[PDB]
């Protein structure tokens, strides 16, 4: 695994389980959650939950997450959160500036048995969520006059380029596509650009290509599949946008990507889609966007074999056959059978 | 009666899919004479004639991505006329295989503002800060152009892409003047934002769902690139540019084609679609209207279509079999 | 800038607003003509029982307008000139007439030249009544110094502008003493100590009307409140020939409004082809002369003026047996020449 | 008008803001002085974290203000200069100070009269900060065409109604040339082509400086962005004695905020009525000659003039023993015999 945002193991010596924080989350959190509870005790995952709780709370003004919270998940080098609402600080970002969490991994795959308009789009995409466009930085320069600063700096492109690099190589994939606008970003992008070209000659089994993000696009649209072999490194915006569109290829919305947030020591895997408050409750909710960021967790945390298990059987798998698959894929079956329909395949 | 129209071929594929317009031109003997260009920093002299004529053609040029490399001079050549207006339109056609069907979506960008400002230093060592300038007065100015331009071709929607929840200042006042602006004048149309990222994915999954998308100058490149796909690839969208006093005409995707230089395998469906824009434009239009039916039915009509659509002809024999289906019409 | 003109790339987009009667055709005429003469203008073009806020809207827009007459009802609800209600909520106080006879027509009295600037806004046209008690009715007619120094700088200054030596105030300032006592002096005070070049004069409007008819050569430019202006307008109409050959123009501080100069319907004659569109065309002209153009307007001028010069081919009430549509075909025509 | 300065029957109404430090004892003197000398204003007095909101919302009302200077925090989470919060909010956007020397005072350099204007609202005051990364600082420093054009003619004006031959505009501009060059330009561009009656010339700050130390009496009046005037200001607020001796005021279009020339807080000696009024009541008389009094001003000047001049009886900083008390009672006594 990459060795950039290397898991530290350590099993709880007491019980032969490894320890990660949960954080349900609200709406079709908590179904979606003791659904994949329950998948994981079945395949006899090495992993006990240690549930917390990341309402914010306001230590200056700035919102700050929770005592309980943090401890559990400096502790545990990991969590695997579901979605939650809009609680003064986006939730999300100081839930990455306390953390460290650097780095979003996005993939986007076709799923068997669900059609889609585009076919054999199969991508990976690594983001930077430090800096850039998204740094706080604006100024009114006079009355009518706005400033927005993106910042792009080596040590943070450095990092991320790298987790690309090292991600590419551990998913066996040879190409890794830096994504850039240096014609008229010249300083800006072409700093990330310049330092994946020379941190490319330290990963000489990889090869580095250069795109704009015109043909980035272009090119993904009209044929996903000539990026099969990819992973994608870019600057925060570009990430943003290239990644919600490589999802609306892959399946036409969001409710079945995963994302991964890499950080230093610490990592966050979360699912993509929001909190659905209105399907809440009635058991119709689906897993398999959550569920396969706990197979990216997995395979973080080192257990290939569980992961492979859980993805490439199950889930994976059990969605073909309409009598399974939830009411967001045309199917029938319910978070319940879902999860049950699951595991005899697991 | 005659007009003298500037041209500027430019780099890639430019040089041979104006040439394809020249030819169609003086085949339907239309009253125009170019005053034709070719170029460091002569991007004077591209200026000064459009100055002088008022009305161009042209392809694109190359932009290096080094560091000492010379800057857009596509975005130079606008913002130097102040071109402040880009108009790409993304209309499917019928001789053309592409996964969703029946698209019609236009895509308004700022041309002289917003990432493409180019102001950018590095305070210290490996620290690069680039400023990215949004001001009420040019966005006033996009955001009247776009509603003007819906209303004057009866577009029903126009919507602000943007990403002001991120960057509140910035994108936000851009969404707040052109919202603003579609309720208290224009108010037969529909205003709405839409954040780009969400945009993008909406365009590429669901794309019939949009009307008119009026955008900061990046968001333009990117949803700019999706409307290219989707209706088939560069080679079959036309644009213009527009400022108070000038307009200038060129291919609505905006790609060199650098690659393909000399072998006579382009696409002149955008250079010729945008030429006929150009046509309407300074009134002609008994021509416009013509001479884009006669690319329209060319390439529905199968074979003889250039090879990115699917077929095996050269530019050279695609050009013919317009002015072929012309000579008859 | 967003407070000049509507304009693209070289393409202005300036207001149609064709209104009833012989609107309809007389407009068309300057399409005809100038799509043919390939001016680089695109109509919007309105049609209409208070979407007088559509036409207002637009022309806010695009700030100038070239129009016809919309008709006015005479009955109790009736719903009110919305000639006037355009004028009004756009502020464009000052109507200029230009009276000024053409060679090819048979007057009374010839060469001939005089202009009539009237306000728009206030005055008689202020469409302030009520009835107190039943069968007594009173019309308040307001006169403000804000609104009178405003049309009497503007006349002078168009007096100064197109080489203009005297400029008469019309009033009735020995029996409304306070109004039109009011705008007489405005008038007269500020062309004395600005504008001292040129010739200010009063003249009752009675008397005026009566030399206008008698011996109409010595005006020069007349200013006059709303009402006066509607009478020595059709006296002056009269004078060169008809309501068909009158250039008139509206004018506020943002917006400009072209129209006939001399404001008749001609709803008789709707859709007959008879009309005549000297009037339209020619204000037409002055429409470019002010967006700038005017290489063209100097030049469709002459056409139209030397078409009717030149005897038959011309419309019905000039004395030819031509219809609106031959009329505009010999313009195009003689252009196409030039 | 609803824009001239509150007036109730002869009776204006002026706003009073002492501030912190000497302020609230500097005041007090002028008040004393000004019921002394039965001066027809009343004073709408205000004190204050950010109901500076409260100051701003009393001076549109009053339209004039005379005030003393508020502190401002050095650390981090303090709330920012607020005395410049009021400018900005006023768009008071000129400062004059005035650097005149005095009869009585023992000075280095004497017989010295130059005027310092700066812009208040830009520049380095701007108040445009951000750190990218820890460690790094970049504070952003506009210059805007608008702003400049509108100080640039400010000082002038200025020159011109106060017979002041020369005006220097003060710069860096050889290094910051975008910024600075702005401005340099700007100033002796529109004193070219409108004032060529007076003297423009340019110098680069840091020679200023050292020229203003050396040989003020070369200098006029300085045009200088927000940085460059409070330095050239202290240099003269010393030149000349001290920054008890210079009477300033700050002008917007709308409102006139009159104050102290040199901004100085006295913290130090809050209480102890050792501070020197001359600042205050000498802008005090600027603010009497601006809502037109003056026989008061013209009067009351003389009063701080002579005393000063005459020897003892003068406060501490001046070299005299007397408290703020006795100074402010000399002036009074002075006063009842004029
Ligand atoms: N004249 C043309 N006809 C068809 N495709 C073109 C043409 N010019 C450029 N392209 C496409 O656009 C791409 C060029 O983009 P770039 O790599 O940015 O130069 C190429 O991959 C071509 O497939
Ligand atoms: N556009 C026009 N040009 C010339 N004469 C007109 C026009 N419209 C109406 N007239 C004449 O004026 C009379 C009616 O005027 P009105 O008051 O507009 O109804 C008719 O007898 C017509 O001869
Ligand atoms: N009323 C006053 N007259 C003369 N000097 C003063 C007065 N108030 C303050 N100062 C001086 O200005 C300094 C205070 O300014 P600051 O450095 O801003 O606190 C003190 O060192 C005093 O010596």
């Amino acid at each position: 695994q990459p060795s950039i945002g290397r898991y530290t193991g350590k099993p709880n010596p007491s019980t032969g389980k490894y320890t990660v924080s949960f954080i349900e989350g609200d709406g079709i959190g908590p179904e979606i959650s003791k659904s994949v509870k329950k998948i994981f005790s079945a395949a006899n995952v090495p992993i006990e939950w240690e549930s917390c709780d990341v309402s914010p709370i306001f230590v200056n003004g700035l919102t700050t997450i929770p005592d309980p919270a943090v401890q559990s998940i400096t502790k545990n080098l990991v969590a695997l959160k579901g979605p939650l609402a809009t609680p003064h600080r986006s939730l999300n970002l100081t839930l990455r500036k306390t953390f460290g969490l650097f780095a979003n991994v996005r993939p986007a795959k076709s799923i068997e048995g669900f059609k889609t308009t585009y076919e054999n789009v199969d991508l990976v995409l690594i983001r930077e969520n430090t800096e850039g466009e998204y740094s706080g930085i604006e100024h009114i320069v006079c009355p009518g006059v706005v400033q927005s600063i993106k910042l792009i700096t080596r040590d943070a492109s450095e990092r991320v380029i790298r987790y690309a690099f090292e991600y590419a190589r551990a998913i066996g994939r040879p190409r890794v596509i830096v994504v850039h606008k240096s014609t008229i970003q010249r300083l800006a992008d072409g700093l990330f650009v310049n330092v994946a070209k020379e941190l490319s000659k330290e990963y000489p089994d990889l090869t580095l290509e250069t795109e704009l993000i015109d043909n980035s696009v272009l090119k993904v649209v009209t044929n996903p599949s000539a990026y099969t072999d990819a992973v994608s490194v870019c600057p925060n915006l570009y990430g943003d946008i290239l990644s919600d569109l490589n999802s609306g290829l892959s399946a036409g919305s969001l409710g079945l990507t995963p994302s991964a947030n890499i950080g230093h020591k610490i990592s966050i895997f979360e699912a993509v889609h929001g909190s659905a408050p209105d399907i809440a409750g009635q058991d119709k909710a689906n897993p398999t966007a959550l569920l396969l960021s706990s197979v990216m967790m997995l395979n973080h945390m080192g257990l290939t074999n569980h992961a492979d298990q859980i993805q490439n059987a199950v889930l994976s798998t059990i969605a073909s056959g309409p009598e399974n698959r939830t009411g967001d894929l045309a199917g029938t079956a319910t978070t319940s059978s879902f999860t049950e329909a699951v595991i005899k395949r697991l | 009666g005659r007009f003298t129209v500037t041209l500027i071929p430019g780099d890639g594929v430019g040089k041979e899919i104006t040439d394809s317009v020249r030819t169609i031109f003086e085949a339907e003997n239309i009253p125009i004479d170019w005053e034709t260009i070719n170029i460091k920093e002569g991007v004077y002299e591209a200026v000064e004639s459009l100055k002088r004529n008022k009305i161009g053609l042209k392809g694109l040029w190359h932009t290096p991505a080094d560091q000492t490399g010379h800057g857009s001079l596509n975005v130079a050549l606008r913002k130097q006329l102040d071109i402040y207006a880009n108009v790409a339109l993304f209309k499917s056609l019928k001789g053309v295989k592409t996964r969703i069907p029946d698209i019609d979506l236009i895509v308004i960008r700022e041309n002289t503002e917003g990432e493409f400002s180019g102001l950018e230093h590095e305070s210290v060592p490996g620290v690069v800060e680039s400023l990215k300038v949004m001001t009420r007065p040019k966005t006033e100015r996009i955001a009247r152009f776009a509603f003007d331009f819906a209303k004057k071709y009866n577009r029903k929607s126009v919507t602000a892409v943007h990403k002001a929840n991120i960057m509140k200042l910035g994108d936000g006042l851009f969404r707040n003047i052109i919202t603003e602006i579609g309720q208290k004048e224009y108010p037969d149309i529909d205003v709405s934002s839409i954040i780009v990222d969400n945009a993008s994915m909406q365009a590429v999954a669901k794309p019939h769902q949009f009307d008119v998308l009026v955008t900061p100058s990046m968001y333009g490149t990117i949803l700019g690139n999706i409307g290219a796909a989707l209706i088939g690839g560069p080679g079959l969208v036309a644009g213009a540019n527009f400022g108070r006093d000038y307009a200038v005409f060129e291919p609505g995707s905006r790609h060199v084609g650098l690659d393909i230089k000399g072998q006579n395998v382009a696409n002149p469906t955008a250079m010729i679609l945008s030429s006929t824009l150009m046509l309407n434009h300074l009134g002609l239009n008994e021509y416009a209207t013509r001479i884009s039916k006669a690319v329209h039915e060319t390439i529905a009509e199968g074979k003889h279509t250039t090879r990115d659509i699917g077929g095996s002809s050269s530019t050279t024999d695609f050009t013919n079999e317009i002015i072929n289906k012309l000579s008859t019409m």
